[PDB]
């Protein structure tokens, strides 16, 4: 048959992430949900047999074969979920049917924010962090300047958690201040000397 | 009218020359629909009713999985056999199915067997199997520990056994579900003789210590009973016969 | 339940040779399949590997270009004939179904990591630099970021991780998911990655902390021929230090 | 290890009147294990257009089986069935008690 999935997810830290799956076979008895990280092979998480909703920790299956719709509930989603969700149904003949998947990005709660873009030593190197999850880092329109994307440190201990990008270049007139000149960075931003 | 679909499984280690060593013969009542065996390593139909709606993914799908289920069940006889410290050759039988009651409920059993008696009987309303001694206490416990198996059996028994047995019934409706009078007759022999023959369904209900023949299938798709020391029942009607 | 081990986990590979990877599960289980998968992209199955006999194989995988074969439940190969680059991708193990347990539902193995290049003359280790934190962060959050590049490197078979008074630590510590082409533009591109490791500002300021960035490359093996005018580029450890300071 | 011997039920498939083509039933029911031979014996010469179901399984574990020939019954031919069974030291011969 076949399974349908969305793509790209975004969802608030703590609030409930739903990931949606439809499929065509009527005849369809049991139903997957395996989580995968980037590098990672795909992880079975639970499955479903019948009707109605199945709880495992914060995971939570739901199976309507009326409608033919399986749907996962993380609830109280951490960035530690944002991974690619892949939907598996099983037919009559016990074959696996899989879907496109879904990537689940989590933004973190950055409570206090507090953006600035910083120079480190041993080339030189911008780093631009403490920056909230409503900002979006954008690739640089330079190819000299290399530009990463959004990541998200967690100091268990500290229980502090911090977005950031990192920017470096081998052109001499790059600087900190025109590093992130592409992306939307708040006005606020600290730029020191 | 009740109506049943099962499967059964036979497996013979170490056989003796001709016996093969796997067989599986599945049943929609008491018609033989579906045959494999380990010398044809091949899922084939037993009425042309099976044939007939099957398209030949069908086979072909579940002839794999019956060559799965072949090689397991040398694998499960082989850890028996070494678990009673066993050899020469033993039987392993099993045997899965459902009903469909005239009311509209259904009915599930899953059980195995070794030489020929009660080993492990699954109990899909409690998610628990019933073992028979410490070697099937064994393997109760390694399934009762999966989930997955348990959950799997249960929803095969009350979801996808009831919904092929449907469709099987669909598929020889004229054969299945036809009903033929019984032929019945009194003959008076010595050494009082109500014979009926050539009925279908072979349920039938005979009365008048009063002594009671087998019902047996006479080879064309119709059973014969008879009753000795008449009242005759079948498919819910009543005949009457005197001296 | 069943674990499943595959062999090997990676390998670099050149156009035009065979390469036969196999799938080895701890215990029988019935169904065993094989799938390609892409990273950031979607699981796409191969075949069905068949105890005794030939694959079935799915649309557009052909059985002269990946042969398989399973002598028994728990072993089957996979061989990627005739390799080209475009075949390069991970080769996942699937294994479900029945077994001494019961019904398993379907596990993967770890997979192997195929990179099929044109040429082995442009496999390349990483030059690994780490960054000390900048005095204004330190005093403006009382914390201290430190950062790591590796640059250089082809192709893109790389584990980077941090190493604070010699043990591997992971809060903290965030590297770019996937590596980056010094020149998109390339085909057979460099690439870099970059990760940073946040600490408090007391630990950075203690000059007896030692912080070390390690990248594992994963290049050529002692059987690959090398005849080139450099240092032959195998598997190795490359790594950069720092210690703290007030 | 179970071993039941096996029943042996000797019968024609139609109310038998001679000069009338009929089928001669043997029914093996009840035995185990599944190794059994079988064969149906006109005044004891073995009869080789015998066919046959195949084996069959009950709810006990047991086997049944089905052996039939076409024939037509007289009054001077006897009819008998003939089944060895690992339960049975020499095999066992079941006449056919004619309906009559
Ligand atoms: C083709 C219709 C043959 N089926 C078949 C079955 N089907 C039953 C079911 O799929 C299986 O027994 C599960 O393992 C139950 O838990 N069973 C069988 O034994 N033989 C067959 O030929
Ligand atoms: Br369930
Ligand atoms: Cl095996
Ligand atoms: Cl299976
Ligand atoms: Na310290």
């Amino acid at each position: 048959e076949v399974e349908q999935n969305s793509g790209p997810l975004s969802v608030p830290e703590g609030a409930i992430a739903s990931l949606n799956c439809t499929y065509s076979d009527r005849g369809s008895q049991s139903f997957f949900w395996y989580r995968q990280y980037s590098g990672k092979s795909p992880e079975l998480i639970m499955f479903i047999y019948s009707n109605g909703d199945k709880e495992d920790g914060r995971f939570t299956a739901q199976l309507n074969k009326a409608s033919q719709y399986v749907s996962l509930l993380i609830r109280d989603s951490q960035p530690s979920d944002s991974a690619t969700y892949l939907c598996a149904v099983r037919d009559a003949g016990n074959m696996l049917t899989f879907g496109g998947g879904t990537r689940l990005m989590v933004k973190p709660n950055i409570q206090n924010p507090d953006p600035a873009v910083y120079q480190l030593r041993d080339k030189s190197v911008c780093l631009f962090t403490d920056f909230d999850s409503q900002t979006n880092v954008s690739q640089s329109k330079d190819s000299d300047v290399y530009i990463t994307d959004k990541c998200v440190l967690d100091m268990r201990s500290m229980d502090f958690k911090s977005n950031s990008a990192v920017a470096w270049s081998n052109k001499s007139d790059f600087a900190c201040a025109n590093a992130f000149n592409n992306s939307i960075i708040p006005e606020d931003t600290f730029f020191p000397s | 009218r009740t109506h049943s679909l099962r499967y059964f499984r036979l497996g013979v280690s170490d056989p003796i020359h001709g016996v093969p060593e796997f067989i599986s013969v599945g049943y929609v009542d008491s018609h033989p629909i579906t045959t494999y065996d380990s010398v044809t390593r091949q899922k084939e139909p037993r009425a042309p009713w099976m044939a007939e709606n099957l398209a030949p993914d069908h086979w072909e799908r579940y002839t794999q999985l019956l060559r799965g289920w072949q090689q397991m069940f040398k694998v499960e006889l082989k850890r028996l056999q070494r678990h009673y410290n066993h050899s020469g050759s033993h039987t392993y039988q099993r045997m899965i199915g459902c009903e469909l009651l005239e009311d509209g409920s259904t009915t599930g059993f899953l059980q195995y067997a070794y030489d020929g008696q009660d080993f492990l009987i699954f109990n899909k309303d409690t998610l628990s199997w019933l073992a028979v001694d410490n070697v099937a206490h064994t393997i109760k416990q390694a399934w009762e520990a999966n989930q997955h198996e348990l959950l799997y059996q249960k929803n095969w028994l009350e979801e996808e056994c009831i919904a092929w047995l449907k469709r099987f019934l669909e598929y020889g409706k004229d054969t299945l579900q036809r009903t033929e009078p019984p032929l019945v007759r009194v003959n008076r022999k010595e050494t009082l003789f109500c014979k009926a023959h050539g009925f279908y369904p072979p349920e039938i209900y005979m009365t008048w210590e009063i002594d009671y023949g087998d019902i047996l299938p006479s080879g064309d798709g119709t059973y014969q009973a008879w009753a000795s020391i008449c009242h005759v029942e079948h498919s819910g009607v009543h005949m009457v016969l005197q001296v | 339940s069943a674990v499943i081990s595959q062999k090997p986990s990676r390998d670099i590979c050149q156009r035009g040779t065979s390469l036969t990877i196999q799938c080895q599960v701890d215990s029988q289980v019935t169904m065993m399949f094989w799938y390609r998968q892409q990273p950031g992209q979607s699981l796409t199955l191969i075949a069905t590997a068949n105890q005794g006999s030939e694959a079935t194989y799915e649309s557009g995988f052909v059985i002269d270009k990946f042969p398989i074969s399973r002598p028994n439940l728990t072993f089957s190969t996979l061989t990627v004939s005739n390799m080209s680059p475009e075949d390069s991708s991970i080769y996942l193990c699937s294994v479900g179904g029945d077994s001494l347990i019961g019904n398993q539902p379907q596990h993967f193995g770890d997979g192997t990591r195929l990179s099929i290049l044109e040429d082995l003359k442009n496999v390349f280790p990483p030059e690994v630099a780490v960054f000390e934190p900048s005095e204004a962060e330190i005093s403006h959050t009382q914390k201290a970021t430190l950062v790591c590049l590796a640059t250089g490197f082809y192709p893109d078979h790389v584990e980077l991780s941090w190493w604070v008074n010699g043990k591997e630590v992971h809060s903290g510590v965030c590297t770019d998911p996937q590596p980056l082409k010094e020149q998109p533009a390339l085909n057979d591109s460099r690439y870099a990655l970059s990760s940073r490791l946040r600490v408090s500002a007391t630990f950075w300021q203690n000059p007896r902390n030692h912080f070390r960035c390690q990248v594992q490359f994963y290049g050529l093996s002692e059987n690959d021929e090398w005849t080139q005018d450099r240092a032959k580029p195998v598997t190795q450890i490359v790594s950069a230090e720092a210690w703290g300071r007030a | 290890m179970i071993q039941r011997t096996p029943k042996i039920q000797v019968y024609s498939r139609h109310p038998a009147e001679n000069g009338k083509s009929n089928f001669l039933n043997c029914y093996v029911s009840g035995f185990h294990p599944s190794d059994i031979e079988v064969d149906l014996l006109k005044n004891g010469e073995r009869i080789e257009k015998v066919e046959h179901s195949d084996l069959s399984f009950s709810k006990d574990w047991s086997f049944y089986l089905l052996y039939y020939t076409e024939f037509t019954p007289t009054e001077k031919d006897e009819y008998a069935c003939r089944v060895n069974h690992v339960t049975l030291s020499q095999p066992k011969i079941v006449k056919w008690d004619r309906d009559m």
